[PDB]
């Protein structure tokens, strides 16, 4: 509900950062977003709000390597 | 397929214990992931034991030095589980099942979960088939049957690991899949065990599950439950060994005292209330959970079995300590190894006077049952007559006769290392000893007499060995066909030699 | 009457309820799982505002910190009736045999009940017919009184209890309740079921006439602690109906250990050597419901595992405080194949007095003890002296004592597995007659090994003449 | 028997090696794929997708 | 970086850091301390709100709360390489000898490294000749295998270690590393410097082939707690490049004791006798790095102090499972002036197997233990009643056992000050021959007084003949 976090490989999304900040009001209200780079992460989908997360950019790849191995 | 996964933040990480803050809807023994971050390319799993309010203290299965405050953790819904199947035979693995021998990935298709309820109440069956340990003392006086829990308890260095490894080695063609779980054992010692098993070709039916001393207390805590899961799957589904479907498993817990110490460490770091000797309250519960899973399923449930051989070291032979008494109460038998007997030449070093096998005769071949009663009685009488042997000189040849015969039998049990004897061998030797055919042999030469008689029996007459082995299961073992051609061989050896 | 789980630390669960609907002290909690299976947790402490600390009595490997909890209002209710007869239960009264569940029409009773009042105590004490010669003679078995089989390992405690159940179910018309307190699954499950489904009445089986409650060693400490009270409730139902009942508790030592574990897990301060503070009262709550009421009597036979030879250990000490008769098993006797390995000496009973058992019983039972105390001081002399005959009449006394010692052994019907001998039952009148005749002199002129495994002195004579 | 066991172990080693190398080269492929044409709203669309 | 001290509990310093710049678990944080010299603390536990708990590894008795703490961001890194040979170091790797500091170009390695994997373990083992009769016969040392000498306070652990160094540290075929943790700064070092600089293998002293880290008892708990790891980091570099390393760690028990003190200050719940709950884990972390791997071999030779004469104490109890050859020193034997003081019955070895050490060696050792056992069994019988009530063969075995007890005594080159006799180097073959002859019956006529402080059996025979 609060203390949001959105990490992606390519940072500096400019307005998109602000668009994310205003659109994360979907659940409850105000959030405090913090952005990270994490260069080893190939693609950015990590969004955390409260005690939930969603990410399938490194983790689609992780599911792939679990499938093959 | 992106999906929401509940997460929490690490708020306090200490000596292998991490407090995870908000992990609502987390189950009481989940695997928490600690996903990779900068400076760590892997994931360090952990077990969420303490589900406290506004805090989940989880023990870490690995090095915690990479886990930092504020790090993220994902509550994977899966309970702790290990890979299990045919592919593990002859592979050294950690409790998580990842191979550590560097021979390649473990090939598997099923992953049984560790921490399973015992097989059942009415699903078991009376232990009848023997586990031929290959040691005369164990196989004759403290027999071990398939599905029995037999503790190997002793001092710091008496032969507990040696006894267990000899047991494992003797199951060459006996349709048994041994499992050796090393808990808190130094890595080079597990390497020595693996080298010994590979030298005798015993690594083609053995699984080694090692959690060594440096590995975190969490890994050692789950060390016996892993491997126990492998034995459970072997007894329930079976694995193909030598072209035959083997549904019998033997699991050796290298040292349950070290397992209890690891559980004490992880309990005290979680600030759980102590107990006797600073052990947690549910340590008997831990070991009973572990050891009640070893059973002998009835024919309705597969007919398989899982034999457990817990090992415990006692400080100064203090049997009355907490963990030794717990596992003595749990197990269906005890094998007491003493340093006083070990140094005195009794190389197996078993204390037959106190060692007990509650399965008793039911875990023996009918030949062993028919032959070993006189042995046990005579040894008990000799043990009763102790002082008289050693400096009373005014005894008749009634006390002294028992002293002599008991010394004969005790010297008979002295056996070297890595030289197991099949069932027919022990039957023949004990038949010779208990039918007065060995009386004239002097005391110090009895080990050589036994060895020479066996060599004569391998070479001079293999037909008598085959004859003994074929009809070791009949109710009246000393059949006239067997009594003849066995007494005849004994007489031939007596006349030819000495 | 619904709360939520707050903390889960091992097998101890802390649950918060509404302020006005807090469960009572020993109420059930009944955490519901997915498939209709549930987790009954017993409350142990009411603390704070609506918070209750409860012991799991189950795995607690599948629980979250928000699961609803369904307070039952009453303690752990257990089936009691004719329908609980011939079945196998766990601590919670749920059947663990393969048969179907107990129907709702069967009465359920709370596991915790007050013992009979001091007025209801029946002071009239009479011997309970056992069947085993050494037990019937040396340590007579009271009706409605507690007896304990003491000993270490491979001593025969469980097998002796098994024989007692089989004999008193067959020859008497006696029901029995078995309390598997900390029960080994190998021993308790498929050696008690198997050898009581083999012990057979006429068109009826001994298993069908007995109740079995197994709190196995794999279950948490709470289950092992309260399985004894479950079995007590089962037996107390039949006692209330007027039937004489024979309760059996296997290794009350493990009951004490379970109590110690529960107390340690609950945060109570340790007492003596780490044991629970509520040791004596925990044992009393169990041992005082076993007594002879005017209407009926629960006769009990407890097994006690003494570590090493330490009788100062808390479990044997508390039992001894709560006992009427004591039976001591020795490994030395057992290793000589005297398989009912009771030690005649160091096996006492308060019933063994002239008034209760009888003048002849007391005389013939006190002679054997003396005769045998003489042999303990002369077995060893004949060992050292190398001279059996250097004895004016102590050579006769030694022979008679050896015959007596061999005579105490008896083939058990439940031991047909071990030795393959039919089980012989010996009434107490036959026991006193046999030992009186042996002491008279009839036992002479018969060599040893004819007294080895025989029921009566008549059986010994029949074996001799043949 | 041990020769065949080591043969299948070598096969498993090779399968693990090729499976891991597939991903290790796909890392370069996807990194360069996102390097040049990294201006895709699909990412942001996935962020808002939930 | 740039934290502040919150609390100062003994040598456990609690420091608060910025929320996003907290140190890792084993990073080394520094208090400036003024005067141009710093106090290096090692983090142990990350508490809440950037709060960490660090072990001082120094005096920490003149520093206030709120003092600045600087996070180095890396664990305690110590120099490694040939530059460390012939030098003497602190727990921190700072040299404490008169020579200059180690230059920046020398590689620095963390002291907290993972131990060798299971695949890297070296199972090969062969006898290591020491020249000491009781050690070479009853518990033969392994080349590349861990061994430890257990003993109380007065028994001769350090003298055994010193004689061992004087015996085997000349023919090294490699380098060596010494680690006197929590040991006396008198004998533990600065008296071993004298002998290590007095010994000259070949134009170079034994000291010139030795790395040396002390952390003596005078030091606070942190130094004694991490000096073992510093020494192991020094030795591991040489092991990894193939050089055979001789590792002498002194009183591993003070490592465990310093761990216990630090744990008590850290707020952990005590385990057993006031010991840290993480006793086994710390012990394993130290000892699994003491291993001979495939790349190179480490011939470790430890010493262990048992509280008083207690052998069931948790520290030696955890040590016993971490060894290939165990040696037990008894107070009673030392009080009898049988000063090597090794108890043959309580001393064992893994390579006491006829395939490795030889069939005759194994037979003689096992017979010398059987005979020793017989005497321990008859000890009370002899004590109260007397020697005459035993049978003839029991009497003979008792006399032979007493002769064997006296014969394990051996003068040492380093112990020449106590016993005036010069030191004797007895090869293992001569030890086996001597004890085989003693058991065979030879030397029965000799009084037991002539087996005291002698070399091989030939010296005993010569002494008897000189006495006629
Ligand atoms: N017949 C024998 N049986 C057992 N051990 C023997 C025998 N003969 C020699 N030994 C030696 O005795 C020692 C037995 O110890 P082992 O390695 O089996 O472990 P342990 O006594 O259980 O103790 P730990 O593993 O804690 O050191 C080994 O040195 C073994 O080589
Ligand atoms: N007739 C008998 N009565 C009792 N025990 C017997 C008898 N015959 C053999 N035994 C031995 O007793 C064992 C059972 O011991 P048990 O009484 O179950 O446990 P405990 O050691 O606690 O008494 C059997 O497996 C066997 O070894
Ligand atoms: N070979 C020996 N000859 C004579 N005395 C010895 C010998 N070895 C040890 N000692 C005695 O042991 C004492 C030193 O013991 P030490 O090695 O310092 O043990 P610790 O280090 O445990 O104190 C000396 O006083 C000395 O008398
Ligand atoms: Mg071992
Ligand atoms: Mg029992």
């Amino acid at each position: 509900a609060v203390d949001a976090s959105v990490t992606s490989a390519i940072e500096l999304s400019a307005e998109q950062k602000e668009r994310i900040t205003r659109e994360l009001q979907q659940r409850y209200g105000d959030v405090h977003v913090t952005y990270h780079v994490d260069p080893t992460l190939i693609g950015g989908l990590i969004i955390r709000v409260g005690d939930q997360v969603l990410d399938n950019s490194l983790r689609a790849r992780l599911s792939a390597i679990q499938r093959v191995l | 397929q992106p999906r929401q996964v509940n997460v929490g933040t690490v708020i306090a990480v200490g000596d292998g214990v991490a407090r995870l803050s908000g992990l609502d809807q987390v189950v009481a023994s989940e695997i928490v992931e600690f996903p990779p971050k900068a400076g760590r390319n892997e994931s360090i799993y952990g077990i969420a034991l303490n589900l406290e309010q506004d805090s989940v203290a989880a023990i870490i299965l690995g090095d915690d030095e990479t886990i930092e405050e504020g790090d993220m953790v994902t509550s994977t819904g899966r309970v702790i589980s290990v890979p299990v199947g045919q592919g593990l035979l002859g592979r050294v693995v950690n409790p998580l099942g990842q191979p550590i021998d560097g021979k390649g990935p473990i090939v598997y298709e099923k992953t049984r979960p560790i921490e399973r309820i015992a097989p059942g109440v009415i699903t078991r069956k009376s232990v009848d088939t023997p586990v031929q340990t290959g040691i005369i003392a164990i196989d004759a006086l403290i027999p071990i049957g398939r599905g029995q829990r037999e503790l190997i308890i002793g001092d710091r260095q008496t032969g507990k690991t040696a006894v267990a490894i000899d047991t494992i080695l003797n199951q060459k063609g006996q349709g048994m899949v041994c499992i050796y779980v090393a808990i808190g054992q130094r890595r080079a010692q597990v390497a020595q065990v693996v080298g010994t098993l590979e030298r005798f070709g015993a690594m083609e039916y053995t699984i080694v599950v090692s959690a060594t001393a440096s590995e975190s207390a969490a890994l050692q805590y789950i060390a016996p439950y892993a491997g126990c899961a492998m034995g459970e799957e072997i007894m329930e589904n079976g694995v193909m060994l030598n072209g035959q479907l083997v549904k019998d498993a033997l699991i050796v817990y290298d040292d349950l005292s070290k397992h209890a110490v690891a559980y004490r460490q992880v309990s005290l770091l979680l600030r759980r209330p102590p107990g006797r000797e600073a052990y947690p309250g549910d340590v008997f519960y831990l070991h009973s959970r572990l050891l009640e899973r070893a059973a002998r399923l009835n024919e309705e449930y597969g007919g398989g079995s899982l034999t457990a051989l817990p090992v415990i070291e006692t400080q100064a032979n203090d049997v009355s300590a907490y963990i030794p008494t717990n596992v003595i109460s749990i197990t269906d038998g005890q094998i007491y190894l003493e340093s006083d007997l070990f140094n005195a030449g009794q190389r197996p070093a078993l204390n037959v006077g106190i060692s007990v096998s509650r399965v008793g005769g039911a875990a023996q071949t009918r030949a062993m049952r028919a032959v070993a009663g006189k042995l046990k009685g005579e040894l008990a009488q000799f043990r009763d007559l102790a002082a008289f042997a050693q400096f009373a000189s005014d005894l008749d040849a009634t006390t002294k006769a028992q002293i002599e015969r008991g010394q004969r039998l005790q010297e008979l049990l002295k056996q070297p290392q890595y030289q197991p004897l099949p069932v027919e061998d022990q039957v023949a030797v004990l038949y010779a000893a208990t039918n007065n055919y060995l009386d004239d042999v002097p005391v110090p030469l009895i080990t050589k007499w036994r060895d020479d008689f066996l060599a004569f029996l391998r070479t001079a007459h293999p037909e008598v060995r085959k004859l003994i082995y074929d009809n070791r299961l009949d109710r009246k073992f000393p059949t006239p066909e067997v009594k003849e051609a066995l007494e005849a061989a004994i007489k031939e050896f007596k006349a030819t030699s000495n | 009457a619904k709360g939520v789980i707050q903390e889960i630390i091992g097998v101890v669960i802390r649950a918060k309820f509404p302020e006005d609907e807090v469960p009572e002290i020993y109420n059930a909690i009944e955490i519901p799982l997915g498939n209709g299976d549930r987790l009954v947790c017993e409350v142990q402490q009411q603390l704070g505002n609506g918070v209750v600390k409860a012991v799991a009595m189950g795995s607690t490997d599948g629980l979250r910190r928000g699961l609803e909890v369904i307070d039952t209002g009453r303690p752990i209710a257990v089936p009691v009736g004719p329908a609980t007869l011939g079945r196998v239960f766990n601590v919670l009264g749920d059947p663990i045999d393969g048969m179907g569940p107990i129907g709702p029409e069967v009465e359920r009773r709370p596991i915790h009940r007050d013992p009979p009042s001091f007025e209801e105590q029946n002071t009239q004490a009479q011997i309970f017919e056992t069947g085993i010669k050494v037990i019937d003679l040396i340590a007579p078995f009271t009706r409605g009184g507690k007896t304990a089989i003491f000993g270490g390992a491979g001593v025969g405690k469980t097998v002796v209890i098994q024989e007692l159940i089989a004999n008193i179910a067959k020859e008497q018309s006696g029901f029995s309740v078995f309390a598997g307190v900390g029960e080994r699954s190998r021993e308790g499950n498929d050696l008690i079921h198997e050898m009581k489904e083999a012990r057979i009445d006429e068109n009826t089986t001994v298993f069908d006439k007995t109740v079995m409650v197994f709190g196995q060693m794999n279950e948490p400490p709470g289950a092992r602690l309260r399985v004894g009270l479950t079995a007590l409730t089962m037996a107390e139902y039949f006692r209330d109906e007027g039937r004489d009942i024979l309760l059996f508790i296997d290794n009350i030592f493990r009951f004490v250990q379970a109590g110690s574990e529960v107390s340690s897990l609950l945060g109570r301060m340790p007492s003596q050597v780490g044991y629970q503070p509520t040791l004596g009262t925990e044992m009393g709550e169990l041992q005082e419901r076993i007594t002879s009421t005017k209407r009926g009597s629960i006769t009990s036979m407890q097994a006690v595992y003494v570590p090493a030879d330490d009788y100062t250990d808390p479990a044997p000490a508390t039992v001894f405080s709560h006992l009427d008769a004591t039976i001591s098993l020795e490994r030395s006797i057992a290793e000589r194949a005297i398989f009912p390995a009771v030690d005649p000496l160091a096996s006492t009973s308060r019933i063994l007095d002239p008034n209760i058992v009888g003048e002849e019983h007391y005389r013939v039972a006190q002679e054997v003890k003396r005769v045998l105390q003489r042999y303990k001081d002369l077995k060893d002399i004949i060992a050292i002296l190398g001279m059996e005959e250097l004895s004016d009449e102590d050579k006769l006394t030694v022979q008679r004592a050896r015959k007596i010692e061999l005579f105490f052994s008896q083939p058990f019907t439940v031991a047909q597995q071990f030795t393959g001998r039919p089980g012989k039952y010996v009434p107490v009148k036959k026991t006193v007659e046999s030992f009186a005749r042996l002491l008279n002199g009839e036992g002479d002129h018969i060599p040893e090994s004819f007294f080895y495994m025989q029921g009566d002195f008549d059986d010994v004579l029949a074996a001799y003449e043949a | 028997a041990q020769a065949e066991q080591e043969r299948i172990r070598m096969l498993s080693e090779a399968k693990s090696q090729i499976a891991d190398l597939v991903t290790l080269t796909a890392s370069r492929v996807l990194g360069a794929e996102l390097q040049a044409r990294g201006h895709d709203a699909l990412i942001a669309e996935s962020l808002a997708a939930l």
